[PDB]
């Protein structure tokens, strides 16, 4: 059983910048390494045959070099169409194994998230359930805090957050925060707070609501 | 041409089977070996199954060797993989795949040169039920700007996928549709549109969400109200 160790497993790039990502082998496999890309939402892609030997239709800008236990794979200039995730395989010995993979992120400048937070529907009430739901979006980088308060204090349970993977159009991520409370406790409290820090700004961005109605 | 295409991925409770097939089309699919592959959720490759141009001669990996059986169809031009005593860590998407031109210079290497769409095979004792979809309008309170943002809470359901739409696929522009999370069996997933603060309660907003699964279908209106 080969072990293929890939380096690194995450890493950040500008535009322009050439790129290095190492396939180390713990044996021998001569020429036997091949190098997929695979995108976003897409299938892996045949890159390098034979850690040298390209396909065809890939940029220039894309190199394969190495024989016996490390290989590398050089990106000349990074573009957009470029990040997604590398991986290298070995075909030398069967069970053929790939390596971890090679995640590449477009680094670009920082961003401020645009809060908006939403109480729960009247349709959900009905069901007994109560999410407010509080959406961050388009911000740079990734990393960001997200609380909730409910009435000034802090709560941990029922939140579920997702982020959105790398946007294609400008490089932001996205994210969701849900807090999911019964129609009872959410009938019993008034201020529902979100709270997001970010890289962007010392103070947490906070968007409200109050419970009222009609 | 050269187009590789799976079917036959679901749900199936551990123990049980499933029978995937992938459709060749673009070549002379009997002088090329094929091979099975598998993406793992935290986004892991690993092959599952080869086999030759001709039949004979299939390799397994020794997690598989015993419960997966990998077939072609020459003729038909397709090939199989049939699971069984299938458990959880089965769970990823599965892609067929096919390897350069197979012959006999005295035994040589096996590259993945073209790849196949995957089909999903989760293993799980959870069972199928549907969504329910909820409307996040705004208050029509306070805002900032020019732009209204509006969402849908897809909750509830299991197992994935799920499709969401805005205005039956014509508002395109600002949507977010985020990744569905998996607790307490049932995923709960939510997306947002952003739409000018004019077309607001004048123009319906409607979210369309589809579950194959439970052969479900919501159309969810939200007008951008006052509550």
């Amino acid at each position: 059983d080969e072990l293929l160790t890939q380096s690194p497993a995450t890493l950040s790039v500008t535009p322009g910048d050439s790129v290095s990502l190492s396939c180390r082998a713990s044996q021998s496999i001569s020429n036997n390494l091949h190098w997929y890309q695979q995108k976003s939402h897409e299938s892996p892609r045949l890159l390098i045959k034979y850690a040298s030997q390209s396909i065809s239709g890939i940029p220039s800008r894309f190199s394969g070099s190495g024989s016996g236990t490390d290989f590398t794979l050089s990106i000349n200039s990074v573009e957009t169409e470029d990040f997604g995730m590398y991986f290298c395989q070995q075909s030398n010995s069967w069970p053929l194994t790939f390596g971890g993979g090679s995640k590449l992120e477009i680094k670009r400048a920082d961003a401020a998230p645009t809060v908006s937070i939403f109480p729960p529907s009247s349709e959900q009430l009905t069901s007994g359930g109560a999410s407010v739901v509080c959406f961050l979006n388009n911000f740079y980088p990734k990393d960001i805090n997200v609380k909730w308060k409910i009435d000034g204090s802090e709560r941990q349970n029922g939140v579920l957050n997702s982020w959105t993977d790398q946007d294609s159009k400008d490089s932001t991520y996205s994210m969701s925060s849900t807090l999911t409370l019964t129609k009872d406790e959410y009938e019993r409290h008034n201020s529902y707070t979100c709270e997001a820090t970010h890289k962007t700004s010392t103070s947490p961005i906070v968007k409200s609501f109050n419970r009222n109605e009609c | 041409e050269v187009q590789l295409v799976q079917s036959g991925g679901g749900l199936v409770n551990p123990g049980r089977s499933l029978k995937l097939s992938c459709a060749a089309s673009g070549f002379t699919f009997s002088s090329y070996g094929m091979s099975w592959v598998r993406q793992t959720p935290e986004k892991r490759l690993e092959w599952v199954a080869a086999i030759s141009g001709g039949g004979t001669y299939i390799h397994y990996p020794d997690s598989v060797k015993g419960r997966f059986t990998i077939s072609r169809d020459n003729a038909k031009n397709n090939l199989y993989l049939q699971m069984s005593s299938l458990r959880s860590e089965d769970t990823a998407l599965y892609y067929c795949t096919r390897h350069p031109f197979y012959r006999y210079d005295g035994g040589n290497y096996y590259a993945m040169d073209h790849w196949g769409q995957g089909t999903s095979v989760t293993v799980s004792a959870a069972k199928t039920t549907p969504p329910s979809v909820y409307p996040l309008a705004p208050g029509s309170a306070a805002q900032t700007n020019s732009m209204v943002t509006l969402g849908c809470l897809v909750k509830g359901y299991f197992p994935e996928p799920v499709t969401v739409t805005w205005n039956s696929g014509s508002l395109s522009s600002g949507v977010h549709t985020f990744p569905a999370v998996l607790q307490s069996d049932l995923y709960t997933l939510s997306s947002s549109v952003t739409v000018p603060s004019s077309p607001r309660p004048s123009e319906t907003v409607t979210c369309n969400v589809a579950h194959p699964a439970s052969s479900t279908k919501v159309d969810k209106k939200i007008v951008p109200r006052d509550c």
